């Protein structure tokens, strides 16, 4: 029942929809990501070349997949990506200047999470514009994939600094994780780069880049499909 | 503070800390405590704990209430993770630097890779002062002196706040029209078309290319302001150098090692056989981080920790001294409530009930030698 | 009268955020102090009596909530005002928003709160002070407030009342299932699979997808629909 | 027949696979101690300290299964003590509530009556 | 050697088994060493002529409860009677339905959409009380068995 | 060929060439030529490289450009 403020209902109704959508969306991004790459974004020590950019984008296009799926087949709304990606950072960051910082009392430069959005605007950007989720989940999958470490750079190039810690070489952010102890993580936890005899020296970087945005091509696309089981309705009778 | 809980028989058969020294128990926020001692990693070692191949000598504080200026085994700096043999006795040095101000349990511990946290003894240390007096200054190759506590705060929150703003305007963007409802009602119309206009197009692909020429810009001038990086630097050390130890003059065999168990007390039966050319008397023993003393013996000036310092534990049947060359069997009992306190008797909750310590013996002129003991422990119920 | 009824929301909102803010206070105040070591006499005094008061309180409130939420359902669905089915829509999209708050504050920002804690201590016991809070504090706050919402859109919607939805059902349902995955991150205790179990059921938070459409499609039952062209 | 009272009494195979799954897991261990504990009575055996079943197993030969296959409890650096026994339990009840459900479906599905004619 | 054991590649060892006859015969006895991963090596085996009864065997062991106990015939009346006891229970839980028509009657009226005919309260009444003994009886059970045997390991 | 592009600290502390000797520096199409010397398995070997408990003698050649007819180490074939 209504009478031509139809329109006031819809807004309030889009306010508070808005409000359910990211705060589930918040607290389900941030436990998966949390239970599955979180030992990478809590510390500086972790933030390398080899497993960093290979885990955190692979792990990373799960959930932002199916909410571009939901949102664009019903809705028409692009930002399935960007507010899964929002509502990542802005539960890492209040935990980590509320409880790495407020609680523990570890430096902020030491605890920062890794930053997600232009390969999240990408994503959007590239479903909206050519409308079809499969030239996406190649695309703008691997587009994603390649992202990542060019937009962590500038905020980690300060911390890999090269210095000589009492006649060892070391950089700064191995300091910090040195310096600041962790009573949870020793040093071998770190699932960093160690270097082996097949490696080779300047392209670790790139190719592991490369092979994340590969993966990204296949996760996508399969969330993709379970984006659209959990986009049902079906009622059952039991 | 976490060791109260860990299976007993692990505890006392893993590592052996022994000759440790704290230089002070009150810093200020600037100033530095050395923790020396030595550590036996003993021969028995368990079997669903992987060997010391990949260790780590780390502090047990509540959080960064210090910071580890630097920790050295052996000499050598180890700001990595290290492997350690079965067997051999090393010399360790951890030199912190006070952050905050309280009283805070500090222990030393090794970090093993199939088994976890193996914790020393621990010590209350006092901090006074106030945090915002804590600098953390080091010099880099490239000639810059920099704080570690605010260095690069500033360049964080400016890259995470522009990529946050820039992802809330675009979502904004959409935000200003109608949303959900109507857009689900025209989608289930027919008119997919009419939601999306050529404008919108136009701010996309706007956005995208500023997003891609941003980003390239941005590393561009990074790599500038920075042209000298170098990679993470982990790695496992292997050649750490062990103490060389003499081997000792002294044979200690296990005949019977029995603890009550509605009790505080352990008790054991030694044939002891001296080798060498001094009278000796057993001074103390050493089991799971508590040691039992002989006050008639040997006195403890280090300053050991009160809870796990048994003054008067160790009571020896026959401590007379023991010529060179003569054997015998006493009954020693190690008696302390820091036995109950510390849950070594839920040794009975424990698949292997196996007991693993170190036995010093000093002789009339004051030289100590050190006896290892491993022997099955069995309890007395009535 | 009003169709929605600010009140209400407010009231869940300020709820959520003091009690939660007084949690935190009393951790950071309390957690240093007395939750340190865990068997300590200060550790039962003020942490393990906590727990017990806690779960006491919990069932008494699940119950009573549940059961106020059956004891009152509409009898009679077809003599609904289209008005009175918008105002109840209103109400339960009121109940959704309280249910994802509580999921933000439970598995958002405690969950990692401990994530916190174990960077900081050595070992994993069942009742450090984070899992107090977390697993056995808003975990089950969360649950009951799904259940609660799921009770009234059943009792008290005409759409929702023609059977039970697979949507809000798996939504109600799945990230209830993380609360018994503790048994297996305690096993496995003694980025790790022994946590996968709150991977997997941390997707089934995404069912709101469908949930949420359904709530749509009940606001354009009544007449919203033709009122919006 | 705690699983078969709880699925007869409320008549729901959700239900039914939470909590008389969760019950089934957590009855298995109390349901065998009076049966179990009589054999784990302390005992020092030629200086070590056994338990019956284990005087058992080593004085009665068996020489297909030596003591190392012996898929039992060893004790961690993170096991604790008393709390083995119960978290394993509770471990199992979880697993339960998943495995029944799965072979719940499964067990819809040998229950067909189709006629293939090829 | 109770247990597993570390040996070393290249080293000589004494070894020493002492053995108890059981079973009257003549049998091929082999000392053995079994390793993780290669499985069994078996040494020399020796003819050993055994006589007499097997029923003359005797097994004693004294406990650090004070108890001594046959190992033969030790905890073999309370195995019986257990599980004798809840084979017993979970019989007479599928008779008490087996006295009622079965299978295909039931069938029948399942399909024609009879579901609730074949339950009646007494059957629920039997089944909660059936599930409420099972719970209190393996409690009492646990709680008799701690309570005549104390001390474990 | 296959050396300038392994980590130069791998190369370092993996195994130290030494006394090497090759017989000859032009053979013909059914001559030996015999390559001597001995190594030294560094104590500190790399951590991403398993011990040398399973580990090969081989020759790089690009392709049998020559057949390996016997390869001892310590005196053994
Ligand atoms: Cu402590
Ligand atoms: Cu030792
Ligand atoms: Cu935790
Ligand atoms: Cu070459
Ligand atoms: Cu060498």
């Amino acid at each position: 029942r209504s009478h031509a403020e139809a329109v006031q209902v819809s807004r309030t109704i889009d306010w508070m929809a808005l409000f359910v959508v990211f705060f589930v969306i918040v607290g389900s991004y941030h436990i998966h990501a949390m239970l599955t790459m979180g030992d990478w974004d809590f510390w500086s020590d972790w933030k390398d070349r080899r497993l960093w950019v290979t885990v955190t984008p692979i792990v990373l296009v799960t959930f932002p997949a199916a909410v571009q799926s939901y949102l664009w087949e019903r809705y028409r709304l692009p930002w399935g990506a960007t507010v899964c990606v929002l509502g990542l950072l802005l539960g890492e960051w209040i935990n980590r200047y509320f409880n790495f910082w407020g609680w523990t009392y570890f430096p902020i430069n030491f605890v920062f999470p890794a930053s997600l959005v232009p390969g999240a605007i990408i994503l959007d950007t590239v479903l909206m514009l050519s409308g079809s989720y499969l030239f996406t989940a190649i695309v703008g999958a691997m587009g994603w994939g390649l992202i990542f470490y060019p937009g962590n750079w500038p905020i980690i190039a300060p911390l890999h600094v090269p210095v000589e810690y009492n006649g060892m070489l070391m950089s700064i952010a191995d300091i910090q994780g040195y310096n600041y102890v962790r009573t949870g993580t020793p040093e071998y936890i770190r699932m960093v780069e160690k270097g082996t005899l097949r490696t080779f020296g300047k392209d670790v970087a790139p190719v592991s880049a490369f092979f994340s945005a590969f993966m990204s091509i296949l996760i996508y696309f399969m969330w993709h499909f379970i984006g659209r089981w959990f986009s049902n309705e079906r009622f059952l009778q039991s | 503070h976490g060791e109260k809980s860990q299976a007993a028989f692990m505890r006392m058969r893993t590592i052996h800390w022994y000759d440790l020294s704290w230089s002070k128990e009150k810093v200020k926020i600037n100033e530095t405590v050395e923790i020396k001692g030595k550590f036996h990693v003993f021969e028995g070692w368990p079997e669903t704990v992987d060997e010391p191949d990949v260790a780590f000598l780390n502090v047990g504080m509540p959080g960064p209430v210090f910071i580890r200026k630097e920790s050295y085994i052996g000499g050598q700096l180890v700001p990595r993770s290290v492997r350690l043999e079965i067997g051999k006795t090393y010399d360790f040095r951890v030199v912190l630097k006070a952050r905050r101000p309280g009283d805070w349990h500090v222990h030393t511990m090794m970090n093993v890779q199939g088994g976890g946290p193996i914790i020393g003894p621990g010590k209350w240390i006092t901090v006074e002062g106030s945090m915002s007096e804590f600098r953390n200054p080091v010099t880099t190759l490239t000639g810059q002196t920099v704080d570690l506590e605010n260095y690069n705060e500033g360049n964080t929150y400016f890259w995470h706040a522009f990529w946050f703003a820039i992802g809330v305007a675009w979502i904004g963007y959409w935000s200003r029209r109608p949303i959900f409802i109507p857009r689900l009602l025209m989608v289930d119309a027919g008119r997919a078309d009419e939601l999306v206009s050529a404008t919108d197009r136009k701010v996309a692909m706007g956005f995208l290319a500023a997003t891609i020429l941003i980003v390239v810009m941005a590393m561009s001038s990074a790599n500038s302001k920075y042209p000298i990086t170098i990679p993470l630097q982990a790695g496992t050390m292997r050649g750490m150098k062990p103490l060389e130890l003499p081997a000792p003059t002294v044979s200690v065999k296990v005949e019977d090692a029995t603890y009550r168990v509605p009790g505080r007390a352990m008790r054991m039966k030694l044939t002891i056989t001296n080798h060498g050319n001094s009278p000796i008397r057993l001074g103390e023993f050493y089991t799971a981080s508590v040691r039992f003393l002989d006050s008639d013996v040997y006195k403890d000036t280090t300053g050991y920790p009160e809870d796990l310092l048994a003054e008067d534990g160790l009571s020896v049947s026959d401590n007379s001294p023991l010529a060179p060359g003569e054997t015998r069997t006493v009954d020693v009992t190690a008696s302390d409530a820091a036995w109950e306190v510390y849950r070594l008797s839920d040794i009975i909750y424990d698949p292997d009930s196996r007991f693993a310590g170190l036995l010093f013996f000093f002789d009339a002129t004051g030289n100590r030698q050190v006896v290892q003991i491993d022997a099955p422990l069995i309890p007395s119920f009535m | 009268a009003p169709l929605l009824d600010k009140k209400w929301l407010t009231f869940a909102l300020a709820i959520y955020t003091v009690f939660y803010l007084w949690v935190r206070w009393y951790e950071g105040v309390y957690g240093w102090s007395a939750g340190l070591d865990s068997f300590a006499p200060e550790f039962e005094t003020y942490w393990m009596n906590f727990l017990y008061t806690e779960i006491v309180l919990e069932i008494v409130t699940a119950s009573i909530l549940w059961g106020y939420l059956w004891k009152t359902r509409d009898r009679n669905l077809a003599a609904l005002t289209p008005r009175e089915e918008l105002r109840r829509n209103f109400t339960h999209l009121v109940w959704l928003v309280a249910y994802a708050w509580a999921i933000y504050w439970g598995a958002s920002y405690f969950t990692e709160q401990d994530g916190t804690w174990h960077q900081t201590i050595v070992r994993d016991t069942d009742f450090t002070p984070s899992h107090i809070i977390e697993f056995y504090l808003s975990y089950p706050i969360y649950i009951i407030t799904g259940f609660a919402a799921f009770i009234y859109a059943k009792t008290r919607l005409p759409f929702f009342a023609k059977g039970i939805s697979l949507p809000y059902l798996v939504l109600v349902v799945g990230p209830f299932m993380i609360l018994p995955n503790v048994g297996l991150n305690e096993w496995g205790h003694t980025v790790a699979p022994l946590h996968y179990g709150f991977v997997i059921f941390g997707w089934l938070a995404l069912a709101v997808m469908g949930t949420l459409t359904q709530t749509f499609y009940s606001f354009a039952q009544g007449g919203l629909g033709q009122s919006l062209c």
